[PDB]
RNA sequence: GCUCGCCGGAAGACCAAGGGUUCCUGUCCAACGUUAAUCGGGGCAGGGUGAGUCGACCCCUAAGGCGAGGCCGAAAGGCGUAGUCGAUGGGAAACAGGUUAAUAUUCCUGUACUUGGUGUUACUGCGAAGGGGGGACGGAGAAGGCUAUGUUGGCCGGGCGACGGUUGUCCCGGUUUAAGCGUGUAGGCUGGUUUUCCAGGCAAAUCCGGAAAAUCAAGGCUGAGGCGUGAUGACGAGGCACUACGGUGCUGAAGCAACAAAUGCCCUGCUUCCAGGAAAAGCCUCUAAGCAUCAGGUAACAUCAAAUCGUACCCCAAACCGACACAGGUGGUCAGGUAGAGAAUACCAAGGCGCUUGAGAGAACUCGGGUGAAGGAACUAGGCAAAAUGGUGCCGUAACUUCGGGAGAAGGCACGCUGAUAUGUAGGUGAGGUCCCUCGCGGAUGGAGCUGAAAUCAGUCGAAGAUACCAGCUGGCUGCAACUGUUUAUUAAAAACACAGCACUGUGCAAACACGAAAGUGGACGUAUACGGUGUGACGCCUGCCCGGUGCCGGAAGGUUAAUU
RNA sequence: AGGACCGAACCGACUAAUGUUGAAAAAUUAGCGGAUGACUUGUGGCUGGGGGUGAAAGGCCAAUCAAACCGGGAGAUAGCU
């Protein structure tokens, strides 16, 4: 059965990577949250 | 001309092509393609905005001379092709500089015809030149509206347009809907009429002929839930409701034309 | 020409292995725990400088550093660069 | 280690994705492994991924994204020009053998190739952000030439039989060799060559395009495969010497022909059809500015460079997605023998496994199966499930019909093996020989040899010959829907939806309508034989009456009537 | 030639049984439909929640849908338990 997570790296970096979050203006708000909170990992990127 | 096809399915049972012989087997003038893309009904937001459009078979764009312009050199008809693009046929045709150009071809016409454009050109179907220097009662096509601009009138693929009347500065058309219509008299026309005019004698035949002319099915609106349609739900075929667009506004005759622009040179409507 | 303060900067070790010391006896390479930025030109003249050899030609490659747990905590070691050096013929190395 | 069983269009081998050391070696059995565990994808330690030619990177662009200015928007921001990104597509080049415990088209050996500089010498119009050509393109079908590959014979090596026979028409094994280079073949496309002119290709152009005029039909392009070379090499059955029993070292014969044959190649071909089938760059060519006897251009040679990053391992799964060592999902590539139409299926090869609890016993009952007297749907809501039919060829086949069908209608007959026709036939393939030859990868003849159905007749075995696997149940009446399709992922596949066809209605183009505070975009690079909405749903015969009500359309004489004054 | 026929891959899900603390949060087995097209599939993109998309079932939109999920108003309110 085809679940749902189906990876791939390119569209992970498209979608929820750090330039992708650093050109929009509520996605550095994700950013900012983050770094507020402290989060090891910032984005998804390696 | 038409055929039938015998009915060795269902599905060739009802169609009709409409085939014409002497349209060139073989590639388009490769100048004069270009690219053109889908849209699927999408707009620059991505929304659908007009439905029941998508997939269908991939189409090249051939540019064609609509505007008309090589002004007294006379050109020959190389050859009559299909496209993709339009209803109409297309002709390709070389002038005496050995400049090619792609026109709509007109009702009689061949490979080996001659046609001149501008003012002086001799009144035979093809040629296109001021419909002030038209006579009056013409059948004419690919009629421009504004100087300049373009064809725009009368394309598709058996209609042509009347010249009823002139008045100094602006002639009278009588469209193809029975408009009458003011139009400036220094606009070009091509005389005669666009040429494949059996095309409306095709019938499809099935659902597949509609798709690869790449169109997506039509719900009507009666079928669906409420939320959907203003016809919507109901138990058992229910309709209790003036016939209306899916956003809800009437369709069985209420007219729509705004344009208070343009209205000094709509003479009488159609009927 | 690349600069002496590189040169010397290039070579971090040589690389003992059973690889290491039978490509040595056979194909007459040495293997160099090099810098990870070293490039195979740098590498090549670092070299010829530096034990006053001739070198045919140098392989490179990335060794990446594996995954280790020092207890619980989770770690991981260093990527290093590795290369493939072989020398022009008669040539020996200490 | 010896047997047994299973997969074999996979349960084998290789890639992409995804994972990230799971790979190899030593060591350990606390935890993990559905049990034990000396074992492991477990712990711990060490090792292992080598590229000018593979891929990324790079050059180029699609969908699309971002977007200087710009347009628009309370702000945030939205759209978008120049541009610049974005592969899943285009663009240069390496193969064979050998090697490690683990890498190899990367390392070693042999044999090549590509692109850039530099430097010579020979020659002389170079030059683009521009022009032109090319790249450059659909579906379906059909053969023809081939090849991969397989089979048989030949040759070479070995063997002479655990039990009747087996020196022979006997058994077993091997019989391999690439890229490149040279030749240019089956084929396909195209008339070439010269001269002159020209409203075209944003300017120019010798280039293209177009007009003339002369001359020759033979010239160009493309192209599988074969052949020669690569290769006196490597490989090679096996032998012969050692042995860390794991393997190591040395030597090494034959290495041909015929037939069959692809879905692979020629073929981005040809033929046909309509639904009419990317872009840009590399590349070829033209000239513009400019230069100027320089620069640059191309020619051979010499030399240098080709960086960086990935390269282990899994990859139809114990390593990816499913919480699991999960009966699930997962794109591409290779495709042996026999039988078979076949990638079905059966047994097998190469290769890989026996699915991580076993041992007994042989109660009920459950599950998956096999068989069954006599009856044959009496069961049941209902023939649900089971049972049954099933291949090929030939005969024959109803109502009805839109003349296509219905129809494989129904139903029946032959089927194995052996011999003869015919020591293997029809057919296919096709060597020598001979002749011609503008001379070869040529053309005729000629059939050696090889392969090889189908039928008839006769005989013979069994209960049974489409013997297994595989593989339609059929007919009659009728409701509904014309039909192929689509649908409630996960209780509904239908009469529901869609559909071709029809009708109404809107819309003259800056259209209607739609998404949008707007710019803008779709419609559409379309133009009333077009587009949108609504209802109906092939086709045949049709579609009657009512405008009182509610909508809609048209009219503007009167009444009523807002802001305003 | 064909939205032709029969039938593998492939796509789907009509019937029955098992399973229902499953091998599986929809599968297996035996049959079944399509299988050159309105087919199917890989890679990437686009459409955003009163919104999309829908051959229309109120279906689907990360095992969630008559208005997704996350955070916030927010200790909503709760004559009710």
């Amino acid at each position: 059965m085809k679940r749902t997570f189906q990876p791939s790296v390119l569209k992970r970096n498209r979608s929820h990577g750090f330039r992708a979050r650093m050109a929009t203006k509520n996605g550095r708000q994700v950013l900012a949250r983050r770094r507020a909170k402290g989060r090891a990992r910032l984005t998804v990127s390696k | 001309a038409v055929v039938k096809c015998k009915p060795t399915s269902p599905g060739r049972r009802h169609v009709v092509k409409v085939v014409n012989p002497e349209l060139h087997k073989g590639k388009p003038f490769a100048p004069l393609l270009e690219k053109n893309s889908k849209s699927g009904g999408r707009n620059n937001n991505g929304r659908i905005t007009t439905r029941h459009i998508g997939g269908g078979h991939k189409q090249a764009y051939r540019i064609v001379d609509f505007k008309r312009n090589k002004d007294g050199i006379p050109a020959v008809v190389e050859r009559l092709e299909y496209d993709p693009n339009r209803s109409a046929n297309i002709a390709l045709v070389l002038y005496k500089d050995g400049e090619r150009r792609y026109i709509l071809a007109p009702k009689g016409l061949k490979a080996g015809d001659q046609i001149q454009s501008g003012v002086d050109a001799a009144i035979k179907p093809g040629n296109t030149l001021p419909m002030r220097n038209i006579p009056v009662g013409s059948t004419v096509h690919n009629v421009e509206m504004k100087p300049g601009k373009g064809g725009q009138l009368a394309r598709s693929a058996g209609t042509y347009v009347q010249i009823v009347a002139r008045d100094g500065a602006y002639v009278t058309l009588r469209l193809r809907s029975g408009e009458m219509r003011k139009v400036e008299a220094d606009c070009r026309a091509t005389l005669g009429e666009v040429g494949n005019a059996e095309h409306m004698l095709r019938v499809l035949g099935k659902a597949g002929a509609a798709r690869w002319r790449g169109v997506r099915p039509t719900v009507r609106g009666t079928a669906m839930n409420p939320v959907d349609h203003p016809h919507g739900g109901g138990e058992g075929r229910n309709f209790g409701k003036h016939p209306v667009t899916p956003w809800g506004v009437q369709t069985k005759g209420k007219k729509t034309r705004s344009n208070k622009r343009t209205d000094k040179f709509i003479v009488r409507r159609r009927s | 020409m690349i600069r002496e303060e590189r040169l010397l900067k290039v070579l971090r070790a040589p690389h003992v292995s059973e690889k290491a010391s039978t490509a040595m006896e056979k194909s007459n390479t040495i293997v160099l725990k090099v810098a990870k930025d070293a490039t195979k030109a740098e590498i090549k003249a670092a070299v010829q400088k530096l034990f006053e050899v001739e070198v045919e030609v140098v392989n490179t490659l990335v060794v990446k550093g594996k995954v280790k747990r020092h207890g619980q905590r989770i770690g991981r070691r260093s990527d290093w660069k590795k290369a493939y050096v072989t020398l022009k013929e008669g040539q020996n190395l200490d």
